[PDB]
RNA sequence: GGCGGCCCCCUGGACGAAGACUGACGCUCAGGUGCGAAAGCGUGGGGAGCAAACAGGAUUAGAUACCCUGGUAGUCCACGCCGUAAACGAUGUCGACUUGGAGGUUGUGCCCUUGAGGCGUGGCUUCCGGAGCUAACGCGUUAAGUCGACCGCCUGGGGAG
RNA sequence: CCGCAGAAGAAGCACCGGCUAACUCCGUGCCAGCAGCCGCGGUAAUACGGAGGGUGCAAGCGUUAAUCGGAAUUACUGGGCGUAAAGCGCACGCAGGCGGUUUGUUAAGUCAGAUGUGAAAUCCCCGGGCUCAACCUGGGAACUGCAUCUGAUACUGGCAA
RNA sequence: GCUAGUAGGUGGGGUAACGGCUCACCUAGGCGACGAUCCCUAGCUGGUCUGAGAGGAUGACCAGCCACACUGGAACUGAGA
């Protein structure tokens, strides 16, 4: 996946809940764990762990509804070389209002929503609805 | 069902077939009548439709039709010019507006309102 | 308020100038990539001692000469 | 106080060994007042008796639709082959300014706020076949929340 | 593409491995570098058996023909400008993909090796399994559903190769 | 503006299929003619060509030389590659695009703002002033960048290990 | 396929001020497939015929540039041609 840092996380969890599964495993790594922070707050997910600490894997525990993906309608636009950044009065207000997208400026990862109340702009990671 | 012998003559009656060959500027124009014709024995029986010649730089020779009634369409005039191929005419690719200059035309019918420009009858 | 360039060492012909061009920084509204196209930083050199392999730093001087209006400073890059 | 409309037939009538054969078809469409809507197909030897096969089938229980109250929340997928689609809400209050060409899917529950015309195939059968099998896919205002906590 | 006998030398690719030692020396490409089915140019010839052409008798509404004996070239090719078409996942670079089991196969760890392979495991190939995706034939995770670095090609009729 | 004097003194064009739109009574034999996508005329032509009624709108009606409409299309901002057109048999390396991934680290691009530019008719919104629609304008605003700096550390590039 | 005062040094000069802007000399240096030659047809811009608009497209309101007013090339005179 070396060619798409940290894209192989947003496609294997959504193969992950749509597989019937509870689970799906990997490697931590440098934005991947924060996805995982921001979706345990935003509940879209059951739970995550980080487990070994030394140096870790990536655990989500995935919320299989009806048998059908919670995240079926995502999608993850920005890519290698071609960023894509969004100014605060600029940044997503998705599904006529009801939200919600994923960014990343300077003070982590967190929601549109999250970036927004802040006041800040940012690079635009996935609208998730 | 068969492309290269359906194409040609289907179903449809108003058709896009025309052939309307060179362009060099615009197709409409002032036409100076540079020789007048009045021959040529076909199966539509022609008589007193007196075709002309247009000197345009246009690559080859071109001809244009005498556009509706008024004898006196003179082979020194320069009348306008317009596109539409009628039926009956081969050689032919435009047909002209005749009723500026001496030309005339249009010699007391009526009907024509705005359709070529006349005044009202005894109304 | 120096300029301060990261000029590479690429070429060497007279005694107390040397040309150290790298990518001009000066950007337009293009795709997505880096400003990679040249300029000919002429430097008016007096003691040789970046010599072939180093990375210098440059700095806004008078042209006294043909567009030869830079001096150097320092090495930000060790001779490879 | 149920409500009954069609949206498409086919002209079905050939040559054969043999002059000429002839059929008889539809697509229709069903509501109740209260947010429900539905649809199906007939065939007979008579034109409208091939509507009543129709609406006799579209009388099928009727899905509810996410409606709160005058407009609706989420553009679901009406996955279709290339139709794509998406519906585009509207905020409350200006119209229903959907394709005719299928509206009458939307139309007989009364529902006042919702738009987009046929965007990849301008044939009813494809556009009706998507949406309807968007709506019974659907989540209520109370299942969001469960998807996004518990 | 492309041979089939087995073999002397030069020994393509392998690629299954105890290890040993340096640390991305790495992927994938245009114009190019080579190779390059059908075919011309060949320069001298090697010159079976068949059969386009070549030669005829025949069956003739004209056969300008198939036969059917005769029949070359094609058989291949030292050397070598070879573009090139029909070498279609109608389709390249590939990394994760771990409900999977079912065969054709094949190097192989472990068994009182009592066995017609039982407990297994990587590869080279195919069978055809969900949630999705979803026209009708259905395709169902490596595959078209997500996801990505371009070296492209993609400018609509007729203009055309 | 205020008294007298008269509805006085002011309106027509496309036309009339079906397109937004209202039709017959007939003529001439693809006569003569519209020729824009359609559609029309091959002895019963709904708009061609005469007429009679009424229609679309009222200083306005048809229509024109073209380009985009609807229609989605050269797409950093917007993409199809079984299809129109559509991974071009084939890859020696030379430039190029993508170079592993995290700690200690930086802030040049990323973002937030301070202050400046874009004096005046905007586009976007309100408030008026002429009798007032116009018109004539006042007020509020918003102008990605550029400058010159206070910050903030998740991406883009790096430095160390 | 392109360089001539062109490219770099040397030093004369003299420009309000940079310099092959340039004389002369020592000398062969400058660029090119990360577009060196050479040209198509273009007035350009705030604005906007048309606004989700991203594109098709136009310089011509007001100036802002020019550039002139016979074809003009040009110096004189004037703060200002």
């Amino acid at each position: 996946s070396m060619q798409d840092p940290i894209a192989d996380m947003l496609t294997r969890i959504r193969n992950g809940q749509a597989a019937n599964k509870a689970a799906v495993t990997m490697p931590s790594s440098k934005l991947k764990v924060a996805i995982a922070n921001v979706l345990k707050e935003e509940g879209f997910i059951e739970d995550f762990k980080v487990e070994g600490d030394t140096k870790p894997e990536l655990e989500l525990t995935l919320k299989y509804f009806q048998g059908k993906a919670v995240v079926e309608s995502i999608q993850r636009v920005s890519r290698p070389g071609l960023r894509i950044y969004k100014r605060k009065d600029e940044l997503p207000k998705v599904m006529a209002g009801l939200g919600i997208a994923v960014v990343s400026t300077s003070k982590g990862v967190m929601t549109d929503r999250a970036a927004r109340q802040a006041g800040l702009g940012g690079e635009i990671i996935c609208y998730v609805a | 069902a068969t492309v290269n012998q359906l194409v040609r003559k289907p179903r449809a009656r108003k058709v896009a077939k025309s052939n309307v060959p060179a362009l060099e500027a615009c197709p409409q124009k002032r036409g100076v009548c540079t020789r007048v014709y009045t021959t040529t024995p076909k199966k539509p029986n022609s008589a007193l439709r007196k075709v002309c010649r247009v000197r345009l730089t246009n690559g080859f020779e071109v001809t244009s039709y005498i556009g509706g009634e008024g004898h006196n369409l003179q082979e020194h005039s320069v009348i306008l010019i317009r596109g539409g191929r009628v039926k009956d005419l081969p050689g032919v690719r435009y047909h002209t507006v005749r009723g500026a200059l001496d030309c005339s035309g249009v010699k007391d019918r009526k009907q024509a309102r705005s359709k070529y420009g006349v005044k009202r009858p005894k109304a | 308020k120096i300029r301060t360039l990261q000029g590479r060492v690429v070429s060497d012909k007279m005694e107390k100038s040397i040309v150290v061009a790298i990518e001009r920084f000066v950007k337009h509204p293009i795709y997505g990539k880096f400003i990679k196209r040249t300029t000919k930083l002429h430097v008016h050199d007096e003691n040789n001692e970046c010599g072939i392999g180093d990375v210098v730093e440059i700095r806004e001087c008078r042209p006294l000469s043909k567009t030869k209006s830079w001096t150097l400073v320092r090495v930000v890059e060790k001779a490879v | 106080e149920l409500q009954e409309k069609l949206i498409a037939v086919n002209r079905v009538s050939k040559t054969v060994k043999g002059g000429r054969i002839f059929s008889f078809t539809a697509l229709t469409v069903v509501g109740d007042g209260n947010g429900r809507v539905g649809f199906g197909y007939g065939k007979a030897r008579e034109v409208p008796a091939a509507i009543q096969k129709a609406m006799e089938k579209a009388r099928r229980n009727m899905i509810n639709v996410a409606l709160n109250n005058g407009t609706l929340q989420h553009p679901v997928k009406g996955v279709h082959t290339g139709s794509r689609v998406f519906m585009q809400p509207a905020s409350e209050g200006t119209g229903i300014i959907a394709g005719g060409a299928m509206r009458a899917v939307l139309e007989v529950a009364g529902v006042h706020n919702v738009l987009a015309k046929a965007y990849g195939s301008t044939n009813p059968i494809n556009v009706v076949r998507a949406t309807i099998d968007g709506l019974e896919n659907m989540n209520s205002p109370e299942m969001v929340a469960a998807k996004r906590g518990k």
